[PDB]
């Protein structure tokens, strides 16, 4: 809606990107990243750091 | 140092000062590498031709105080249970304490008097039982190991004609290990040197350092993996 995000749930307009971090809805949800560590496939690692 | 303090400057020591920059010890893994290395300590500074001063047990006032906790006095008791055979006929069987490492002064209390134990080695033995008379001199016995179950069994082989009332044994002490922490915790039945819960250094505190450093150089050498270096470090675990 004009220069802003806006979305709608459960029967309020909820503006997008100005809330606290990690605040959905009112409720906080988890932030997390996975990502594979194979260097040197074929050889075998012991993974420590 | 409490056992507290074992674990907490291991990793001053290997993990980076402290900063998770190595691999990362459990504390099972650190109780077994302290263990480790309080008995290479041990049979190092006992030899003298095993650390870098060429100085033994008791070659200097450090070496006497290394050792000051460890040595113990106890009694032999006659193996007269069970009926065995001797090399020797003249060999009464004696058993020492279980809780034994090394030897190092050995006396015998007979009725012509106290006579120190001799440990006649396998040459010797044969070398004076060639001779006419075959006994010892007069204020001397001697020791040969015999057959052992579970224990240490000695043949004191003293004087014809004499009694034995005593035997007295000066030894080190078997070290007991080093754990930082109760391991039935968190690691199921795993047992160090039979025991499960938090066991101290039972040595002086003066090679508490020597102990610590030992064992943060025996853990660097199993992580880095080469086996290089885990045979030149296993040159000094005798």
């Amino acid at each position: 809606v004009s220069s802003e995000f806006y979305a709608f749930k459960d029967g309020k307009m909820w503006e997008q990107f100005a809330g606290d971090y990690n605040m959905f809805f009112g409720e906080y949800k988890p932030f997390s990243i996975t990502f594979v560590a194979n260097a040197e496939e074929p050889n075998d690692k012991i993974f420590n750091t | 140092m409490n056992v507290n303090e074992f674990s907490n400057e291991f990793d001053v020591l290997y993990n980076n000062i402290m900063s998770n920059a190595a691999p990362g010890l459990n504390e099972y893994e650190k109780s077994v590498l302290l263990t480790k290395a309080q008995e290479e300590i041990v049979k190092n500074y006992f030899e003298p031709a095993g650390n870098k001063y060429g100085k033994g047990l008791d070659d200097s006032p450090k070496r006497q105080i290394d050792f000051s906790e460890l040595i113990k006095v106890g009694e032999g008791v006659l193996n007269t249970s069970a009926p065995t055979i001797t090399f020797d006929k003249r060999a009464k069987v004696y058993d020492l304490p279980a809780d034994l490492f090394l030897v190092i002064n050995e006396a015998v209390d007979t009725n012509a008097g106290t006579k120190q134990i001799v440990p006649i080695s396998y040459s010797d033995y044969t070398r004076l039982m060639s001779r006419p008379y075959k006994e010892p001199v007069k204020y001397q016995a001697w020791r040969i190991i015999t057959t052992s179950i579970n224990n240490i069994s000695v043949e004191l082989i003293v004087n014809s004609n004499e009694t034995i009332t005593d035997y007295k044994v000066r030894y080190i002490r078997r070290p007991a290990p080093i754990i930082t922490t109760n391991l039935s915790s968190e690691y199921g039945d795993v047992t160090i040197n039979g025991v499960s819960t938090v066991s101290e250094c039972e040595l002086n505190p003066i090679i508490h350092s020597e102990i610590l450093q030992r064992a943060v150089e025996l853990a660097k050498a199993a992580y880095q993996g080469d086996l290089q270096a885990s045979v030149e470090l296993g040159q000094r675990s005798e």
